[PDB]
């Protein structure tokens, strides 16, 4: 009967428009008690408790009362009473009320009338949830006013009382006993978040008095709130004027981290202070020395180091004890022995920034960058800034350094490409390159392409000149002729193409006439279906595409140019090569 | 490196005391002993100098009892090298030189002591308990020495045991008794006597706090050992105290710090990691003592709420051995309420789902029972859906509540994806030729910063598994069907082979699901896998009773057809529901009616709406 009448009311409420009590609803009182009276007998009985038969009907009157709340105009009293009746049993937390609050929030002095009513209602402490949800409304009201304005301007442009400061100085003086769900801390964080909101306002010393109560909150320390009050302090400190002894101690408080790291605040507190103290350091360095002792007092904390990574951007702009920081950094490089690398990348860049505007440690820095690759990004590019820094362990301490060989293939390539900027070193490097002859060959093609940029001369044509070219090229032919070295042939072709890019001279062409022959064999092997999975075609596409590209490119389609077009007809038998022959005509048309 | 630096250091430190530089040079050498630039193997050389220099130190600053201003600063000079080393080589020889110094500082413990020594003691115990070379019995004797000095310093005078780390020889044939002295002390006696006063007064709240905080920090480390004597060690004839001691550990926890709970949690996880203690305790314990008052404290501990619940989730998941109906009723209400508490964590929610679905099997297993118990079990089965309906129907509509604002998230999810992002051939041719908590995010006070996710892929996993556990739920629903001969059913196999009854509420529950999920299906930006998920939702609703399947479809059809005007994947949903050769005679009847209106108004529809109708 508790349910069935309510829909019997609701179906009548459905039919009637204003209401069938015409937006007055004395039975709404007779029901709202009856539900608590249903909640009364609910405490006696246990048949089908927490029934949806209740719970849906429980939503229904909740929907109904919220509808009348929108329908009525008394925009103070049912707000608490519903929150009271919802604190009474089975807390709904109506998103519709959150929507109606969003409908209520987004000057209406009805909001200001609610605002002192809010100052009343949450101070009307009598449950905790009733007080808590009020604060949830209150902070959201506080936030949306200042957020959806220039700066809180419905209140900031003459809120027609210090109704806040009536409540605020009352609260700031109170601090009463500094709530199972950290509701005090929730009320504190609400008090904190409200005070964070009003910190851009017109209260200077009363806020500095309110921040003094926040120092009592900073005196309060349970771990979340402790950093939070530390976070609360910094936003005051960026805003308000700061004593230097308070400035160092807060930086000392910044030096005191914890377990569940409020680094987000700590970076933000750094984002407060690293302007302010450095501007004050610009306005004047004793704080950094006290910091350096504190930095010494890190006790293995790399949280200090990542904080110091931000702090080194003023500090390398300061540029006081750079190698001392770097000597710490190598001991920190020893400590991680990819987070430290970025810190090392920043610290290298910081050291690079001052010196552009020891090298052995920079050489040891490259040793860690290689060792970071060998125990497996930016670190290639960080070696390239290190390349521009070390050209502002020599080359030979990696005779043993698969993936390690390939990573060193990339590394020695950038090592060679940078240190090139030679004519004896490169065959001596080719002596090392002939030694380390263990795709990685595609990376070796990139190294050869780096060697090809070195093979560019600009005034060295028949000046002494090509043993390194010939020894590779026969080794390109010999590796090709064995078995399955198609990409290796192509690399040797790309070598020969680089050699043709280097030289106007047939001995390449005779394996190359053998190559497009063997590719034509490989074409008919690959066009044995008239359509494998993906790779060997597209390679031999690009393999023959390069193989086509050179054999025409100079001149003089050979004496077996008759064998040359015989592949081309079998190519026309295949179904591909749209642009490729289209270019290949165009030069032959030329 | 026991070199010209180290020679110049000890020479300038000629006198062992001097002024501030004497403190400063004391710290910096230990700091390089920790963290110099390089290390050319001076550690065995320096420790050969150090264990004497520590004997020179332990002579100079001997004992406990507040040797404060330079001498604990000398103990701070002592602490700074007390561990600043690494047990790499020649460890055992100087260790015997340290074992002399270790027994030397073994007593002195109370009234501003325990700082320099424990830092040395861990550096010794790590090098000791890596091995089991039996010099650690002298440490255990040194331990039991201070473990008399401690109840003297505590229980009369009204710290940092690491007893499992002390007993990290990983065998323990040396008995529990030394810890079992403290174990039976802290457990079988209420280690504070204010605690029987306060626990009776409940049903550190007074100012006598740091003592209870001491007695908590004691019993926490006392618990910390007890799993290393429970997990690799089986005790005998000590079984009545341990649930009560668990109830005692349940009774007390202070909440200033946080790893207090966190260790005690992972302890209780290890305490849950036992097997017979898992087999005994919840059958014996009213685990409702582990209420929301099990996990209480800061909103820091809201981050601790998962593993708190997840272990409690792991608890009943293990303890799923015939939990009684009213007990299962609390199990449903709490955990599905915890599952309803969807603002915590999806993984927590998805886990709590799989708890309940496994619990549904237990509800199925124990619910297969008395015909006296069957309608309450059917009411439990009604409660099961009443969980299940409201489970998704909140959360999916909560998800649907998110879906509007998720366009702004899509405005971000694309935006971060927006922020994320043949010269041999060519050049040779060349020179040779916010009305929600989005505004609450917009506030400068924030705990964690704003994360990022593929929310649909978040939602699809949310939608899959929740529909997945929904799919078996209705599959099990053909068991508590009423005797259909009340309706005089000529096919008693066919009735109760599928759904046979529901409440008018439960129908209204069921009809909401399609009213949810179809409107729920809107989040698919510009798939067919979701259509296969939609098929699963149809395959779910395929397992239903026909009159309901008729009646809900009636409510579905305009809500279908109006929403069908949005996009065409609903036709695949229609293609699903017809093509099953059971739902075909039903779904003909509605659409035959439901088209039969609109044919007259085929005159002027959109070409979409034509093709939609067509």
């Amino acid at each position: 009967f508790f349910t069935n009448m309510v829909d019997l009311f609701n179906t009548m409420v459905i039919t009637n428009g204003d209401e069938w009590l015409k937006k007055k609803g004395n039975m709404i009182l007779k029901l709202k008690d009856m539900l608590n009276l249903t909640l009364k007998t609910i405490k006696e009985n246990s048949f089908y408790i927490d029934h949806l038969q209740l719970n849906q009907s429980i939503a229904k009157f909740q929907a109904l009362y919220l509808r009348f709340t929108e329908l009525s105009e008394r925009d103070q009293n049912p707000l608490l009473l519903d929150f009271i009746d919802f604190s009474f049993s089975n807390g709904i937390k109506a998103s519709y009320s959150l929507k109606k609050f969003i409908f209520h929030n987004i000057n209406k002095e009805k909001q200001n009338n609610f605002i002192n009513d809010a100052t009343l209602f949450v101070l009307s402490d009598k449950l905790d949830a009733r007080i808590f949800v009020l604060k949830n409304v209150i902070n959201s009201t506080l936030i949306y006013e200042v957020a959806t304005s220039g700066s809180l301007k419905s209140y900031l442009v003459e809120d027609k009382k210090p109704k806040w400061l009536e409540l605020l100085h009352n609260k700031i003086w109170k601090n009463s006993n500094a709530d199972h769900h950290d509701l005090f801390r929730f009320e504190l964080l609400q008090l904190s978040a409200i005070f964070i909101k009003a910190d851009p306002e017109i209260i200077a010393e009363i806020k500095k008095d309110i921040i003094k109560f926040c120092w009592n909150f900073i005196k309060l320390e349970d771990t979340l709130i402790k950093q939070s009050a530390y976070l609360v302090t910094s936003y005051f400190i960026s805003k308000f004027d700061f004593p230097i002894k308070v400035v160092t101690q807060v930086f000392v408080a910044l030096l005191r981290s914890s377990h569940v790291e409020a680094r987000y605040l700590v970076k933000q507190s750094l984002d407060v202070l690293t302007p302010v103290l450095h501007e004050r350091m610009n306005a004047a360095d004793t704080w950094i020395n006290w910091v350096k002792r504190v930095m010494v007092e890190n006790s293995s904390s790399q949280n200090n180091i990542l904080y110091q990574f931000l702090i080194s951007h003023p500090d390398l702009f300061f540029n006081s004890r750079d190698l001392f920081i770097s000597n710490i950094i190598h001991h920190m490089n020893k400590i991680t022995f990819s987070d430290s690398h970025t810190l090392a990348i920043d610290l290298a860049s910081l050291i690079l920034y001052w010196e552009n505007k020891s090298l052995h440690l920079r050489e040891a820095c490259t040793a860690f960058l290689i060792r970071y690759v060998c125990a497996s990004e930016l670190g290639l590019r960080a070696i390239n800034i290190l390349s521009e820094l070390i050209s502002d362990v020599k080359l030979v301490y990696f005779e043993k350094f698969i993936l390690y060989y390939c990573m060193n293939a990339l590394d020695v390539l950038y090592v060679f490409f940078k240190n090139k900027t030679i004519m004896e070193n490169l065959p001596t490097i080719q002596n090392l390159l002939e030694k380390c002859i263990k795709d990685v060959q595609e990376a070796l093609q990139k190294v050869l392409q780096v060697i090809m940029k070195a093979i560019k001369a600009q005034g060295v044509s028949v000046i002494i000149e090509s043993p390194g070219k010939t020894f590779i090229q026969m080794l390109t032919s010999v590796i090709t002729q064995d078995l399955q070295e198609t990409s290796s042939v192509t690399a040797g072709v790309t070598l020969a193409w680089v050699l043709f890019m280097n030289f106007p001279d047939v001995p390449l062409l005779t394996p190359l006439m053998k190559t497009f022959s063997k590719l034509c064999k490989d074409h008919l092997s690959i066009s044995q279906p008239k359509d494998a999975l993906e790779e060997a075609r597209i390679t031999t596409k690009l393999l023959e595409k390069v193989l086509y590209i050179l054999s025409l490119k100079v001149s003089l389609l050979g004496d077996s140019r008759r064998p040359f077009l015989s592949t081309v007809a079998l190519l026309i038998d295949h179904s591909m090569d749209q642009n490729f022959l289209r270019k290949i005509v165009n030069m032959s048309r030329s | 490196m026991s070199l010209t630096e180290q020679i110049e250091q000890f020479a300038s430190r000629f006198r062992d005391d001097d002024t501030l530089q004497s403190r400063y040079s004391t710290l910096s050498e230990l700091y390089d002993i920790m963290e110099l630039l390089n290390s050319p193997e001076d550690y065995h050389f320096f420790l050969q100098a150090v264990i004497p220099l520590l004997l020179n130190q332990l002579k100079e600053v001997p004992i406990s009892y507040d040797a404060h201003s330079p001498e604990q600063k000398l103990r701070n000079s002592m602490l700074d090298i007390f561990n600043r080393c690494l047990m790499n080589q020649t460890f055992q020889p100087y260790a015997m030189e340290v074992l002399e110094f270790l027994l030397s500082v073994l007593p002195k413990e109370n009234e501003e002591n325990g700082i320099l020594c424990m830092k040395v003691l861990t550096t010794l115990f790590k090098s000791f308990k890596s091995i089991l070379q039996d010099k650690l019995d002298s440490f255990i004797r040194i331990i039991i020495q201070i473990y008399k000095n401690t109840p003297n310093l505590i229980n009369q005078t009204f710290l940092r045991s690491s007893m499992f780390s002390f007993k990290i020889l990983s065998e323990c044939p040396i008995t529990m008794v030394t810890l079992y002295s403290s174990y039976k002390q802290l457990t079988s006696t209420s280690l504070p006597e204010f605690t029987p006063l306060i626990m009776n007064l409940l049903n550190n709240r007074p100012a006598y706090c740091d003592f209870i905080l001491a007695q908590i920090k004691a019993t926490s480390f006392l618990a910390y050992v007890f799993i290393r004597g429970y997990a690799p060690e089986f005790l005998q004839d000590y079984v009545n105290f341990v649930p009560d001691l668990i109830i005692r550990l349940l009774q007390d926890c202070p909440s200033e710090l946080s790893s207090a709970r966190k260790e005690l949690l992972h302890a209780t996880r290890h305490i849950l990691s036992t097997n017979y203690k898992k087999l005994f305790l919840p059958k014996l314990d009213y685990l409702f003592d582990e209420r929301i008052l099990i996990g209480n404290g800061f909103t820091m501990h809201e981050t601790l709420r998962p593993l708190a619940y997840s272990t409690v989730a792991d608890f009943i998941h293990n303890i799923r051995s015939e939990l009684q109906l009213s007990e299962i009723e609390k199990t449903i209400k709490i955990y599905t309420g915890y599952l309803l508490d969807e603002s915590l964590a999806l993984t927590v929610q998805i886990m709590s789902a799989k708890l309940l679905l496994n619990l549904v099997e237990r509800i199925l297993k124990l619910g297969k029972e008395n015909p006296q118990e069957a309608p309450r079990a059917k009411k439990l089965l009604m409660i099961i859906i009443d969980s299940y309906m409201n489970r998704f129907k909140t959360l999916n509509r909560q998800y649907d509540t998110i879906m509007k604002y998720y366009g702004r998230y899509e405005t971000h999810k694309k935006e971060k994806a927006e922020k994320l992002k043949d010269k041999e051939s060519e050049e040779f041719m060349r020179k040779v030729l916010v009305e929600m908590f989005d505004i609450k995010n917009y506030a400068p006070i924030l705990l964690l910063p704003t994360p990022t996710n593929d929310p649909i892929k978040d939602a699809f996993y949310l939608y899959r598994t929740l529909m997945s556990f929904l799919k078996t739920i209705i599959h099990d629903l053909k068991v508590f069907n009423p005797p259909p001969n009340e309706y005089t059913v000529a096919n008693p196999k066919l009735w109760a082979s599928v759904s046979r009854v529901f409440s008018y509420e439960e129908v209204i529950v069921f009809k909401d699901l399609f009213h949810e999920c179809i409107i729920g299906l809107k989040f698919f930006k510009d798939t067919k896998d979701a259509r296969e998920l939609m098929d699963y939702l149809a395959f779910m609703f395929m397992q239903m009773d026909n009159a309901t399947f008729n009646e809900i479809i009636e409510q579905e059809l305009p809500f279908v057809y109006e929403r069908m005007l949005e996009d065409s994947g609903l036709l695949h949903v229609a293609q699903s529901f017809l093509t099953s050769e059971i739902t075909s005679p039903n779904f003909a009847g509605i659409l035959l009616r439901f088209l039969k209106g609109k044919l007259k108004d085929l005159g002027n529809v959109d070409f979409n709406t034509s093709n939609v109708l067509i």
